[PDB]
């Protein structure tokens, strides 16, 4: 099996539920701080085009 | 009117936005008769415990979006008892009523090509490489078009406007389709026949049709609208019969 | 002036005999035996009849 | 079919169809009529299923008590008199009184019986040989003589109606035609009693049925004992008019439909459900 | 939230997965908390048995221009509870789609070995579990509220019957009023 | 012939011929129909006798006792309070327990007799007037509101059936349908609880019947009286379905079917017999 | 004639030296009728994909043997559509054919009495302690009736000669049973009809009967004889047909 | 409505008289007059009847 990275996340924000591995089509989800106000969606996740990674699209952000 | 109810077993099925139910090449699913069959067996015939409308796992419409595949009976092969008398017999023989869903509002745009490809034969990725045979057809997850050229080993072609069979995807209109307009429709109703060259085949090692849905004008909405909207395959068996009962397959 | 009526016994001497003595009708038997029902006044109390198989709107 | 039959279910097939017998309007104050071969496919069976115990003179023909009428033959106080009475009122208890308030007019024919149980009075010794006690009920209409006393030649039951009844029998029983001056009995009233809307509100101006009066017909006893006289009401030959919804929270008074507030139904912890 | 006008209020809004639980309870009509205090719940509550089906009315009571798709289900008391829309789409179901009617019927039918089932619930007369998915999600345009409400309604069929009077375990009484 | 009139014995003579009527074979699970006349000579009897006393009306239509409830007037302790319960089984007692294990399935009305003998406790003296005491049994159904003590206003019989008795009359009888919600009363369920192989094993799962609560009427009592309440079942219009083998070794549990093991039968000394 | 032949489903059976069929109380199993039934549901009723000749594993006969006891139809609960039908279903309602076939020589000497008791419960080894679901039976494998008095802690009384239920084992004929008599018989057929007080019930929190066989006169031959005479149990479901359909059970 | 049936009498006036009077079933008296009997549901449970003459096998 291939493993997703971590991945090293994230400004502004926390992790719901963080396992060490993720997988295939296993997402992450992001809630930003009480404090900050919204730039976007909060979940991505892992994709496979080669037999190495990865992940599916760029990071959230936050403004406050 | 715009108003249909469809009822197949246990389980019945409402719309409110419909356009109109595509009945395959104008055959409503019908039985084996004693003059086309082959087989001399006699065929269990489970009417309520497998004619029913399984649905499948909904799929989000991203803006990026190129379009999913499902390949039946394949994918229909973890439901209910269809996964299980297809793993008792060798044979099987039926017609299908496909029901994909997707309500978005009056303020979203977008639409959907929604057809049923008798025997879509994938072309590979990379050639000369035969492809898995995993990556055509997972049990329960669809499958997705790129949205460019697929340069996978061991993967089919997923460039969504080549259709994946090397054809126009603007030509796939012949077979039976309709389509989800969300400036209108709401909901797509395919009534599939059986179609095959033989009266029964296995339902392991041939897919008799290929669902494709493929988003034709994207989805484009304000940013303070509903930015997931979900796509919902409903999809019933009917008229099915299985032949030829041996242990359970399907090595 | 006797009465003679049906019994209640179970679906797969099933009568029985009543003679009212006193000159009133308070004084009778309970009236166990009158299954009759209407009950189109509170599921159905629209003006406009409704078919289950049209729409309502 | 018979009468109080319930209706079975026709068979069905697999529809596709115009008609949606499951799409509907709520907003049109109309409950749906759909039968369950309607949304799915059901066999034809028959249904033997017979309406009997739910019809009202088969749901409110069972006999409920009422009061409790406690007297004595040596009197102590004004609670242990050696007469009694009770002002007839169905809601003193709390069981049949739910009964009578799930619908607001009922035209009901009444029969009566009375359980009485003497019971020897504590003291420093019992040992006695007594007579079989007899007791007197008598109904007073509404405005008749009462009895102040015992001993009074008000119980004389010149024109009221008396039943007696010597300790060791059946229990006695008398029936009652419907006693109203309405057309029903309303068991709810909601207005005043007096015409510049004040006086007491609800149903306690209708509520006029008189009175019942228990004694002791034995003069003496030479140790005394108390009696409890318990009535038990029973409606048949019974109408009931305009269904109300069934009262949620427990009574406080007998005259009055006062109540403490509570909540709907009991509370649960989580509103889905997880299992696998 | 029993003592307010929340208690009523199935609440709805849209989801970022779809395929989750509205709601759910088991479907004992006299003895679950749900269903034993309402206008089913007080009659049969007099009783000791009961026959015959059901209806569930759903009525969404949200923004005219929203938009969901909501699959209820009844599942027979033999695996236990549904654990996803995957595991209750197999059982009864019905998918409810919110238009211009505004309603929808689930008619939970009578499935069972005994002609009667107990209204204060035994083991062997256990009748089921009713569940509510998420079929698509809630698609809404801009400048609406998130938060929706759905009322559930619940009646009996024509084909109902009850048996073996008995008294209400709900009014309760000390001494004597007066 | 009439209904239940067994078959009289032909005239028969002295045959030689290859009809055997006394060679059969028991492997094919056939009992044997071989008259009398068959292997011997027999003249022409005429047999009036009646199987009258062996049809289930006959056998099962005799009262057998089912409990011994016992209750007092002054409370000692829980198992001789001032009322008591009875969880409504057949399978107290091991005469009509017997009975009614010679069948799987029946289907019975009944009918129910107490008989309820008062007897005064042991004091230091016993010298009192003591009025008729009255008795007060309830049939609270599978789910009912069950009183949780004396002076409760659970007692009121508002729904449930009640009886009333004052001692010296005859004994109180009422009639009862057919009470289950299957379509016989299964007396022997081989089977668990739960769903998942689990609970509890056996018929006690399927005996939901409801209880019965006796009490007294009279409040007190001025030396304190111990009440005996037995209980008279007495099936009727009975069928009876799948005769199962009559059961060996005596009952230990009124809810199990266990017991211990014991010969088949009683032992002799030798296998033949010896006298000439 | 000596010889008949069961055609059931796709499967037969041929004897040769066949006493006779036992049809349970004199009744051939049958369908639900309309006003018997009770489930508003559509039953699922599969001809000839559940009712056929499903063989069980064959036990030995021991000269020291005592008893063996099946419970159906949770020994059928692992062979082929019908544990699959069976999960996916409340109710279940079907009659049996129970074939018990033992054939060992014109030189050994037995008599096994072959029973099938309606709802034989069973009374514990160690009283106030309730036993466990699968020392009464395991799926598959038979169970077995001890020589003597048991002394478990939680299984049941397996002595035979009380035949578990308390009863003399000898008074079990009232029950449709058959004798295997290797003087003159070879096999033992018995046709049970759906014997229950309810129309359905549940298939796992019920054992509608239980199958017996006793050997009452024991094996017995020459020390060069066959010491290892088998005896197999070839039981087909007749009739069957299933309500009420949920996801997979069974807990 | 009265029933006059057969009494109970030995074999070599000879009436009764029944009024049910409550209107249940479950209220009347046994049924002793039943004599009905068929056994050959457990003596001859057999799918090929068997003769008594003929041999079994
Ligand atoms: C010899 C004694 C005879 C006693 C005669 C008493 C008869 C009077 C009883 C009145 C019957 C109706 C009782 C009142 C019911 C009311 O309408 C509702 N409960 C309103 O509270
Ligand atoms: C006023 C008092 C009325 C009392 C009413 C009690 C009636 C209920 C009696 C139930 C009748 C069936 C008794 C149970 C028999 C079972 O089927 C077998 N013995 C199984 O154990
Ligand atoms: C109240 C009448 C008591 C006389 C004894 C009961 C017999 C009455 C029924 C026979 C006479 C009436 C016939 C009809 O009418
Ligand atoms: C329950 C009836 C009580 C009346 C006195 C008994 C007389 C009844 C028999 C005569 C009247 C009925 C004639 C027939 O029917």
């Amino acid at each position: 099996e291939i493993y997703c990275p971590a991945p090293p996340q994230i400004d502004n924000g926390i992790i719901q539920g963080e396992r060490d591995h993720y997988g295939y089509r296993q997402s992450v989800t992001y809630a930003c701080n009480k404090g900050f106000t919204m730039i976007g969606e909060h979940s991505i996740y892992c994709t496979v085009n080669n037999d190495e990674g990865e992940w599916s699209g760029p990071p959230p952000e936050c403004r406050g | 009117d715009r108003v249909r109810s469809i009822t197949l077993g246990n389980s019945t099925i409402t719309t409110q936005e419909c356009a109109n139910v595509v009945v395959g090449y104008g055959v409503w699913p019908t039985y084996l008769s004693d003059h086309e069959a082959t087989a001399v067996d006699q065929p269990t015939q489970p009417d309520v415990a497998t004619c029913r409308f399984y649905t499948l796992e909904s799929v989000k419409w991203e803006s990026s979006s190129a379009g999913w595949w499902w390949k039946f009976p394949e994918a229909l092969s973890d439901m209910g008892l269809f996964g299980q008398n297809m793993q008792y017999h060798y044979l099987g023989r039926t017609g299908y009523t496909i029901h994909v869903q997707c309500n978005a509002s009056k303020f979203h745009q977008g639409c959907l090509l929604v057809v049923c490809v008798p025997e879509a034969e994938m072309g590979a990725a990379t050639t000369d490489h035969a492809f898995n045979h995993t990556k055509l057809s997972n049990i329960g997850q669809a499958m997705e078009f790129s949205a460019k050229k697929s340069t996978d080993q061991t993967g089919p072609q997923t460039a969504v406007h080549n259709a994946g069979m090397g054809v126009a995807v603007g030509n796939l209109t012949i077979f039976p389709h309709q389509w989800i307009n969300l400036r209108t429709n709401n909901s797509a109703t395919i009534v599939m026949p059986y179609i095959n060259s033989v009266p029964m085949d296995n339902m392991y090692r041939h897919y008799n049709f290929t669902l494709m849905v493929i988003p034709f004008a994207k989805l484009e909405h304000s940013p303070q609208a509903s930015t997931y909207v979900p796509i919902t395959v409903t999809v019933a068996p009917m008229c099915a019969e299985y032949n030829g009962l041996r242990l359970a397959g399907h090595q | 002036g006797a009465q003679v009526s049906t019994q209640k016994t179970g679906a797969h001497i099933i009568h029985y005999t009543n003679i009212n003595y006193y000159k009133d009708s308070a004084s009778n038997s309970l009236n166990r035996q009158d299954f009759t029902q209407d009950p189109s006044k509170f599921t159905e109390p629209v003006k406009d009849v409704m078919i289950k198989t049209l729409p309502a709107l | 079919r018979a009468v109080g039959r319930v209706a079975d279910t026709v068979a069905s097939g697999p529809v596709n169809t115009e008609q949606i017998p499951a799409l509907t309007a709520v907003e049109t104050g109309h409950t749906s009529q759909v039968v369950p071969s309607d949304t799915m496919q059901t066999r034809h069976v028959i249904n033997y299923h017979t309406r009997s115990e739910s019809s009202i003179e088969n749901f409110m023909g069972r006999a409920a008590c009422v009061y409790i009428a406690q007297y004595a033959t040596e009197k102590v106080n004004d609670e242990l008199d050696r007469y009694t009475n009770w002002e007839i009122t169905t809601r003193q208890v709390a069981q049949l009184r739910r009964k009578l308030e799930m619908f607001t007019y009922m035209r009901f024919d009444l029969e009566i019986t009375f359980v009485i149980t003497s019971s020897q009075r504590t003291s420093t010794t019992y040992a006695s040989d007594s007579p079989p006690l007899t007791h007197q009920v008598m109904y007073v209409p509404p405005g008749g003589p009462i009895p102040k006393s015992y001993e009074d030649f008000a119980w004389q039951t010149s024109t009221n109606p008396s039943v007696f009844w010597t300790e060791g029998n059946a229990p006695p029983r008398m029936s009652i035609p419907f006693m109203s001056v309405g057309n029903a009995y309303c068991n709810f009233y909601d207005g005043w009693s007096h015409f510049s809307q004040s006086g007491v509100y609800g149903y306690t101006t209708l509520n006029n049925m008189g009175h019942l009066y228990f004694r002791h017909v034995n003069k003496s006893t030479a140790y005394p004992v108390n009696s409890v006289a318990r009535v038990y009401f029973k409606p048949k030959h019974v109408k009931a008019w305009v269904p109300r919804a069934p009262r949620l929270c427990p009574y406080l008074k007998a005259r009055n439909v006062n109540f403490n507030v509570q909540g709907v139904t009991e509370s649960r912890n989580k509103i889905t459900l997880d299992r696998s | 939230h029993v003592n307010s006008m929340e208690a009523y209020r199935i609440p709805v809004r849209p989801q970022t997965s779809s395929g989750e639980q509205v709601f759910g309870f088991q479907l004992q009509p006299g003895h679950d908390s749900v269903l034993k205090h309402t206008l089913l719940g007080e009659i049969l509550n007099y009783y000791a048995n009961w026959s015959g089906s059901m209806k569930l009315t759903f009525m969404y009571c949200g923004a005219a221009m929203a938009t969901g798709k909501f699959l209820i289900a009844y599942s027979p008391p033999g695996a236990g509870v549904p654990g996803s829309r995957r595991d209750a789409m197999l059982g009864t179901h019905v998918i409810w789609d919110v238009g211009l009617q505004s309603s929808c019927v689930l008619c939970v039918p009578w499935i069972s070995q005994t002609n009667y089932r107990y209204v204060t619930s035994d083991a062997y007369t256990d009748a089921g579990y009713i569940t509510c998915w998420y079929q698509t999600s809630i698609v809404t345009p801009p400048d609406i509220p998130t938060t929706s409400t759905i009322l559930c309604f619940v009646s009996a069929c024509n084909d109902f019957s009850v048996r073996l009077l008995r008294d209400t375990p709900f009014i309760t009484q000390q001494a004597l009023f007066q």
